[PDB]
RNA sequence: GCCUGACAGAAAACUUCUUAAAGGGACACAUUUCAAAAGAAAAAGGAAGCAUUCAGCAAUAACAGGUCUGUGAUGCCCUUAGACAUCUUGGGCCGCACGCGCGCUACAAUGGAGUUACUAGAGAGUCCGAGAUUGAAAUAGUUAAGGAAAACUCAAAAGAACGUACAUGACAGGGAUAAAUGAUUGGAAUUAUUUGUUUUGAACGAGGAAUUCCUUGUAAUAUCGAGUCAUUAACUCGAGAUGAAUACGUCC
């Protein structure tokens, strides 16, 4: 499902949110879209669709991974393993026009301004 | 008629708490001394 | 107790029948281990409380739990069903025998072996049972109900499986060496 | 094999601290005085149980 | 002893789940969450008509009421961080559409002072 | 025996 | 006649009057109690002395204040209270005074209230008596 | 007037509960025992018997304790027109290789998550506190009577009841870290003020030596109001909600 392996004991929503762009929330959603049952357990081409596909689907904007995409396209896209690639791109971005918020990530900083000082003790 | 007094329909007294730190600086302990005072209302109807 | 069990049991030895409340007057029985009295103002007032009232209040302990009496009375309530189904006598018989058996005789201070007064012999036979019950419930599917039943069944006659009996015999065989 | 004993009088508090009570007890099987060293709360009303009668526990 | 004069003597949680085709179902009605504090939609999907017998009842014991004074009724606490829990307001589209929607079926009405039953919606729940 | 929200023992 | 129960802030105003061994607590028959593990304690008066007295006798008694549980005391206090007073005004008093024994010999709180009340929280601790943790290092 | 005694709109009196003035009410007197006495202890009554409980003021004398960064209180020194006076723009006191203190939240089934009825006390309100109407997924944006307030606003959650749900599973306990996007307050939000929706799903399996507070509505548990405030509490000052155990003892 999604390329992505699942436990087969727990409930269909509960089961879904092994995949990397599909959480609690968004899991319940799609369940009650696609007509199965919440309560049946996870032990299927109807549902790596609509993770996919969702804005024909009876899905909101406003339920959304990715809301206003860059580079063309309005669409989320982001339930998928492409969770992972998505966010590097965003990270690289920032460093290339050396803006402050990439900076602190280059050097693995806290990147939303909190107070560093005491809190934070991975001993480096 | 309608009677308020810092010292007969009786309405029930507001009294205004301010609390305050002892010492003009931070040092020595936390000691607050509980400043108040009543306001008595008393309503004369004819 | 709760409509469902009588008050005509008897204590096995004397050393706790003038200090246990069971039957003496009729402020004893009571229809819940629910009573607000003021208990701990003078010495030796606790005795006057129901010994069911005593037992559900030790069940309100490790700090997330502290000041919730319904909760804690839900757990005896549907407990002493359980005792009757496994032992099909009397729950309130059950409690006031496994009290007498779980109790402590000789413990230590700081090493001389000294003995233990009645009351003192009434508190810790109570502290000792429910810290099983609450041990053996922690990150377990088991509800603490059963958990509760199955001690003082087990620590009733002579069961050497309960924590409290464990404990009972731990300081006496200690004590034995500190004569 | 444990003999009861009835408490008479309270002697006092002892064991560095006061946890320990000193008391004379009495076996009502057959009126042999005893003093014994006590943990806990002690009234002379309320009886006591002893596994052992045979120490007599004076303390020196 | 037990006697009936009005819908105080039963239950109010029973009552209510007896008491659950006018009550068209929305567009939101999947993709919403009673409240803000909550961090999971309802789970039964007859929750509105639950929902809807409720804020009823509530109409009913209290005359002068509003919206404003639904959404504090049906609240919960904010546990999603590390600050301490503090009540907080619930959704309000999910509650007012009930009543606009209670409007129309003749139950409540609109008075100056907010919402309030009507002569058939009184008689419709007593029987 | 009872049968509440809490628990089933029968 | 008119009484009152009473507890930490939760009061119990009665209306004794004839009737027919109705009781309504804010218009809910005592039998619907909100917290239902409370539902046979609001109820010891009504069998300690047995329901024949409470047969011709009806009870409205409303609370304004306290808690789930410094109501449902008072609601104790207020039906046995109300059972002395009726039996003072109008029946002897040579009746009234075993009625009293009995309630006074189980509980005495049934019929008098709790002087206990919340302290007042002080500067430098939590509680009436807690303070702040001390650093000395 | 409406409905199967309840509810809605105008009225006429009463004060037990509500409010607040005055007085009354316990002084350990009354008994018993113990100490010629000051006094000590039990039980009954009493709304209330440890000075009834908790609090404010609180002497003689002293610190070379803190504040001249609170003042148009001030001595002495110093700077005094290229200033250490004053004002404007931007940056910081928020910076992390680490150590220490006060705290918040969790390590769950005495629990989390979903629905329902609930129950307070004490504060605050002049453009200020903001009812009612609506559009909405929430934060919030448009129009708005009442109130200088026992008048109007200002409202509970811990807990409980409802289900063939969750079932010992770092799981649905935990919510740090971030990636997206929407507004609120502000001349100005970047080093995110605050905050909504989706995703990301980490340490933490009850904690070593040490050490803090606590004896009755007390500890503890969760919450509410106010201070600060254009906006921001995990802080402080207060209030109610539920109500443990252990002692009536000794100088270790």
């Amino acid at each position: 499902v999604c390329n992505t392996n699942l436990d087969g004991r727990r409930k269909v929503p509960y089961a879904l949110t092994g995949i990397k762009g599909c959480g609690r929330r968004y899991a319940y959603l799609v369940c009650k879209r696609a007509g199965i049952d919440v309560n049946k357990r996870a032990g299927i081409e109807k549902i790596v669709d609509i993770l996919n596909n969702p804005l024909n689907y009876k899905i909101p904007v406003w339920f959304l991974n990715r809301q206003k995409d860059n580079k063309d396209g309005k669409d989320s896209q982001l339930i998928a393993n492409a969770v992972e690639t998505r966010l590097r791109e965003d990270i690289e971005a920032l460093k290339k026009m050396r803006a402050h918020r990439g900076l602190r990530h280059y050097w693995g900083l806290r990147v939303r301004g909190q107070h560093t000082k005491t809190t934070g003790r991975r001993g480096r | 008629i309608t009677i308020t007094s810092t010292k007969p329909v009786r309405i029930p007294t507001k009294t205004l708490r301010i609390t305050t730190r002892k010492t003009p600086c931070g040092e020595g302990s936390k000691t607050w001394d509980h400043y108040q005072m009543r306001i008595y209302k008393r309503v004369l109807s004819m | 107790l709760f409509n469902k069990w009588s008050y005509d049991v008897t204590v096995s030895d004397i050393s706790l029948k003038e200090l246990l409340a069971i039957n003496s007057k009729l402020k004893y029985q009571v229809f819940l281990p629910h009573t607000a009295g003021r208990y701990q103002i003078k010495p030796f007032r606790k005795i006057q409380c129901p010994i069911v009232e005593r037992l559900v209040c030790c069940m309100m302990q490790h700090g997330k739990n502290s000041g919730k009496k319904l909760l804690a009375m839900r757990v005896v309530e549907e407990s002493f069903e359980i005792i009757h189904l496994l032992t099909e006598k009397n729950p309130i018989q059950v409690l006031v025998d496994a009290i007498i058996n779980a109790s402590p005789r000789e413990d230590s201070t700081r090493r001389q072996a000294v003995d233990v007064s009645p009351l003192r012999r009434i508190n810790q036979a109570l502290y000792l049972m429910t810290m099983g019950c609450r041990s053996a419930a922690f990150r377990n599917s088991k509800t603490l109900a059963e958990c509760l039943a199955d001690e003082i069944v087990n620590a009733s006659k002579s069961n050497t499986a309960s924590f409290a009996i464990k404990k009972k015999e731990d300081m006496e065989r200690v004590a034995k060496s500190n004569r | 094999p444990v003999i009861y004993a009835q408490v008479t009088e309270i002697l006092g508090r002892t064991g560095s601290r006061g946890g320990v009570l000193q008391v004379r007890c009495d076996i009502m099987g057959e009126n042999r005085q005893i003093l014994r060293n006590v943990k806990g709360p002690i009234r002379v009303g309320d009886i006591l149980t002893l596994l052992e009668a045979e120490r007599e526990a004076r303390r020196l | 002893m037990h006697h009936f004069s009005n819908i105080k003597d039963v239950v109010a949680i029973d009552f209510i789940k007896a008491y659950a085709g006018k009550l068209e179902i929305p567009e939101w009605v999947d993709t919403v969450k009673t409240g803000m504090c909550k961090e999971l939609a309802p789970l039964n999907p007859d929750w509105i008509y639950i929902r809807a017998a409720a804020i009823a009842r509530k109409v009913y014991l209290n005359n002068g009421i509003g919206v404003m004074a639904l959404r504090r009724a049906y609240g919960d606490q904010y546990n999603k961080h590390y600050n301490p829990s503090h009540r907080t307001l619930g959704s309000g589209k999910v509650n007012r559409y009930i009543l606009q929607q209670l409007e129309k079926m003749g139950i409540v009405a609109k008075i100056q002072s907010g919402r309030s039953l009507t002569k058939e919606g009184r008689k419709d729940m007593d029987k | 025996v009872k049968v509440d929200n809490h628990i089933w023992i029968y | 006649v008119q009484v009152f129960g009473k507890k930490k802030t939760a009061i119990a105003v009665c209306l004794c009057k004839e009737g027919k061994g109705m009781i309504r607590v804010n218009g809910v028959p005592l039998d619907l109690i909100n917290p239902p593990v409370l539902r046979i304690k609001v109820f010891e008066p009504l069998f300690i002395v047995g329901k024949e007295n409470y047969a011709k006798l009806d009870l409205k008694i409303r609370v304004t204040g306290g808690g789930q549980v410094a109501q449902a005391y008072a609601i104790r206090q207020a039906i046995a209270k109300a059972l002395i007073a009726y039996n003072q005004k109008f029946v002897d008093e040579t009746t009234k005074n075993e009625l009293k024994a009995k309630f006074l010999e189980y509980d005495r709180t049934l019929l008098v209230a709790d002087p206990r009340r919340c302290e007042a929280k002080k500067f430098g601790g939590p509680g009436a008596r807690a303070k702040y943790q001390k650093s000395y290092r």
